């Protein structure tokens, strides 16, 4: 259903749902909320699952917020030292600008 | 004193004693004696000469090694390499978690290739999307027989495949006759497609967009570029 909601070009319903299944635990699923979005709040939770400031940085940096991820990372006694490619490079783009719909509701006919 | 003896011990001996050494907790030293690929390997896990462990791996000769190792590498946060091993493993799932977290297209192409590999429909889609590629998502659907669903995407974010696709879906339906089951129209009648005139296509927004895809949305960030995708987005998008 969530998928239907993201298919369609509108934003909330998925988010409450996201709340209500985030709230029902998770280790690989948060992902669903993030892409079609920019911003995620999941990160507040996420760090707790990870909490190695690593995820928090990778995620963090672009809202102009790499920084908190570093603060903890330091506090720990950091453990990061090498990284692989991953520089945001894939397009979270597509959906439905004016003319030629969405489909909340879909019309048809027996004919 | 022992060292003089040491020449005068070989293969297997080294192993036993190595275990003793290991018991001594003279792991490094235990490493020096080290004498079985397994033996070396486990110790290596404990030990973490990372590169060194790789050489022992050499050609690992078991993804299981890589899997085990991957967890370890990741712990050491020796990712550049980890990626190489994991990639070498091509063990997609864990590897995805990293790759995604910083984000990356390149990973995505190779992966796309992978995506094709995996054998359940769903992941591959996220990828296609993730990349931004309706086209890919839709092509994927063609193989799986996702047909109702494919239509929704084709509609929402318009590649107007809704017209193309709908005919085919309908055809299936058609096969399974009954007029209601057949179901029919694209520009006008049942559907009024382009005559409805509403929210998944056009040039101007699109032009702005054309660029948009190219820059980073911005708010304040890192070398790891911007795109956003929230309230603002909705507003311009309408424009």
């Amino acid at each position: 259903l969530s998928f239907l909601y993201l298919i369609t070009g509108n934003l909330e319903k998925l988010r409450k749902m996201m709340k209500i299944a985030e709230i029902r635990k998770d280790m690989s699923g948060h992902y669903q909320n993030a892409l079609y979005l920019g911003d995620v709040s999941e990160r507040v939770r996420i760090l707790k699952n990870c909490g190695q400031k690593s995820l928090a940085y990778l995620s963090a940096a672009t809202h102009g917020l790499d920084e908190e991820a570093e603060s903890l990372k330091e506090t720990f006694d950091p453990e990061k030292e090498t990284i692989p490619d991953i520089d945001p490079n894939a397009k979270l783009l597509q959906p439905p600008a004016p003319i030629m719909p969405l489909d909340t509701n879909w019309p048809l006919l027996t004919v | 004193m022992a060292d003089k003896v040491l020449p005068t011990i070989p293969k297997e001996q080294r192993t036993r004693v190595a275990h003793f050494l290991e018991k001594q907790g003279f792991k490094q030293q235990a490493l020096t004696v080290s004498t079985d690929p397994e033996h070396r390997f486990e110790l290596a896990l404990q030990l973490g000469e990372l590169k060194i462990a790789y050489q022992l791996a050499v050609e690992a000769e078991s993804e299981q090694k890589w899997k085990q190792l991957a967890e370890l590498a990741i712990s050491k946060c020796q990712f550049s390499l980890a990626q190489e091993c994991l990639h070498h493993a091509q063990d997609y799932g864990g590897l995805l978690l990293l790759a995604t977290a910083s984000g990356n297209a390149s990973m995505v192409n190779k992966l796309a290739e992978g995506a094709e590999r995996d054998g359940k429909n769903n992941v591959a889609f996220m990828s296609y999307f993730l990349q931004g590629k309706l086209d890919a998502c839709l092509e994927l659907l063609i193989r799986t027989g996702r047909l109702p669903e494919a239509a929704f995407l084709a509609r929402t974010y318009l590649p107007s495949q809704v017209s193309r696709v709908v005919k085919l879906w309908r055809e299936n339906l058609s096969k399974v006759n009954q007029k209601a089951a057949e179901s029919l129209a694209d520009p006008t009648e049942y559907e009024n497609l382009f005559p409805g005139l509403k929210e998944a296509f056009v040039v101007e927004e699109w032009v702005k967009e054309t660029h948009a895809d190219l820059w980073p949305a911005k708010q304040y960030p890192l070398v790891t570029p911007n795109e956003e995708r929230n309230v603002m987005e909705e507003a311009k998008g309408f424009q």
